[PDB]
């Protein structure tokens, strides 16, 4: 088994800012990384597939890179529809793990 | 186009045992394996089992590794999670899923359901 | 260059008795044998697909083997594209036709978004079908693999070998799949030891049948020229698991 963590478990930004938000696995796991975003009340979308390759309907300002333990997601400039909780979730081998969850908070 | 329902969600007692079945359609159903996630009120997601296409090989989360079975009729388009000797640890909303995946399941389409809950008390 | 083409729900035929190859190289004569491989099952639901109708053509699961089965008279489908993350972080398998050739490439490469060939067009394989590829490690020149005429292909890949068996047969139908058995044979087996887990159709700028194989136990008719002309599905419903058990069509 996996194990995943996420850091910083919150942080606040306003309009505009950059955010970025880091998740490491306890093992390397290559490119096979996927990033969610959930907002209350509905099941998780998929923003980031293999580590950086950006999901179809996803806007530009999304971004993401890294490889086997250390990988960082990016928002280039933060919109007021953007305040959700990001997961990170490794597909390397089974069982399949979820990180702890960073949530962004607006400042 | 497409979606997937849960349902089948209760109040049960600990000790007890709830089923779960999740109707697929809008794609091709019995080509993809599944996926089930949970989520606690509060809490992260969880990954709790997975089967592949074909009903065969079985996966499961060593916390729900034994208690929990996952199978599938792809003459229905339905998936389905027998859970036995429920916790009060189990409460969570359960959702069906087709999670991307290139190693395994081979799923280039991320499909989420809409999620029921189980309440274990 | 690359370009941007594009969701459709599937539409289901039924493969009566359609995806039977020859499970291997042994000659068999006058004989009903029983084996066990990766086989269509019988009477099954294959996804019918039409990627040209408004542009759709998805990326499919590979799984355990793919079953691949188009009518068509202009030759659009051209090739298959066979791999896991289909793009320049891992080796993938190319496989593209024309007039007079075949080639048959793996290498890191960095696929379109929407992957296609040009009719009117770098080289024949990379107008459209990926942006660039370097580190290639298989190559393979051959003969073109591809009323109206029906195709038929069977992709398995086991032990790092991709096996494509095949048969050309004609056709007078319109809606669905054609009646009747008639077995396809090996066309190559290709040494690549690569990992392929997701697949995509390439066309020429469109419809085709597409089904899975699985662990299958079949009763093969073997004639006087070592031709299979009949197979029992023997999962397939208790008339058959009979026909298997007595070994009697
Ligand atoms: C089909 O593909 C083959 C292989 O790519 C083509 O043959 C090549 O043609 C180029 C000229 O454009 C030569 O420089 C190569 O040396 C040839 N390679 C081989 C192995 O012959 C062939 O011309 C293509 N056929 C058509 C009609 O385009
Ligand atoms: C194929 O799909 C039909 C529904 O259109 C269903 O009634 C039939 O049982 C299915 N057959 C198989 C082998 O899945
Ligand atoms: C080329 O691909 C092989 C895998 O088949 C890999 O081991 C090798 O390092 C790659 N070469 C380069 C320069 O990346
Ligand atoms: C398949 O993937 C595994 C895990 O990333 C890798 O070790 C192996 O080299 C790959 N096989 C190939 C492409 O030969
Ligand atoms: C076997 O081949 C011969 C030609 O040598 C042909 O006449 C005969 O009809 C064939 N048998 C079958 C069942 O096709």
């Amino acid at each position: 088994v996996i194990w995943m963590t996420q850091s910083p478990s919150s942080l606040s930004a306003s309009v505009g800012d950059r955010v970025t938000i880091t998740c490491q696995a306890s093992q390397d796991i290559r490119f096979y990384l996927n990033w969610y975003q959930q907002k209350p009340g509905k099941a998780p979308k998929l923003l980031i597939s293999d580590a950086s390759n950006m999901e179809t309907g996803v806007p530009s300002r999304f971004s993401g890179s890294g490889s086997g333990t250390d990988f960082t997601f990016t928002i280039s400039s933060l919109q007021p529809e953007d305040i959700a909780t990001y997961y990170c979730q490794q597909y390397d081998n089974l069982p399949f793990t979820f990180g702890p969850g960073t949530k962004v908070d607006f400042k | 186009e497409v979606q997937l329902v849960e349902s089948g969600g209760g109040v049960v007692q600990p000790g007890g045992s709830l089923r779960l079945s999740c109707a697929a359609s809008g794609f091709t159903f019995n080509s993809y394996g599944m996926h089930w996630v949970r989520q606690a009120p509060g809490k992260g997601l969880e990954w709790v089992a997975f089967i592949r296409y074909d009903g065969g090989n079985k996966y499961y989360a060593d916390s729900v590794k034994g208690r929990f079975t996952i199978s599938r009729d792809n003459s229905k388009n339905t998936l389905y999670l027998q859970m036995k000797s429920l916790r009060a640890e189990d409460t969570a909303v359960y959702y069906c899923a087709n999670l991307k995946d290139s190693r395994y399941s081979g799923s280039y389409y991320d499909y989420w359901g809409q999620g029921t809950l189980v309440t274990v008390s | 260059q690359c370009v941007n083409l594009r969701q459709l729900p599937p539409a289901y035929t039924n493969s009566f008795t359609r995806g039977v190859y020859y499970p291997d190289k042994v000659f068999r004569s006058s004989v009903l044998h029983s084996t066990q491989d990766l086989f269509l099952p019988f009477f099954s639901n294959v996804t019918w697909f039409h990627a040209i109708h408004r542009f759709d053509n998805p990326v499919l699961p590979f799984n355990d083997g793919v079953y691949f089965a188009s009518t068509e008279k202009s030759n659009i489908i051209r090739g298959w594209i066979f791999g896991t993350t289909l793009d320049s972080k891992t080796q993938s398998l190319l496989i593209v036709n024309n007039a007079t050739n075949v080639v048959i490439k793996v290498c890191e490469f960095q696929f379109c978004n929407d992957p296609f060939l040009d009719v009117y067009y770098k080289s024949w394989m990379e107008s459209g079908v990926y942006s660039s590829a370097n580190n290639c490690t298989f190559e393979y020149v051959s003969q073109p693999f591809l009323f109206k005429n029906l195709r038929e292909f069977v992709f398995k890949n086991i032990d790092g070998y991709f096996k494509i068996y095949s048969k050309h047969t004609p056709i007078n139908l319109v809606r669905d799949l054609p009646q009747g058995f008639s077995a396809l044979e090996p066309l190559v087996d290709l040494p690549i030891g690569i990992n392929i887990t997701r697949f995509q159709t390439l066309l020429a700028l469109a419809a085709y049948y597409v089904g899975y194989l699985q662990p299958r136990t079949f009763l093969l008719k073997y004639n006087e020229n070592g031709t299979i002309t009949d197979a029992v599905d023997c999962a397939l419903d208790p008339l058959s698991e009979t026909k298997c058990t007595l070994k009697s069509f």
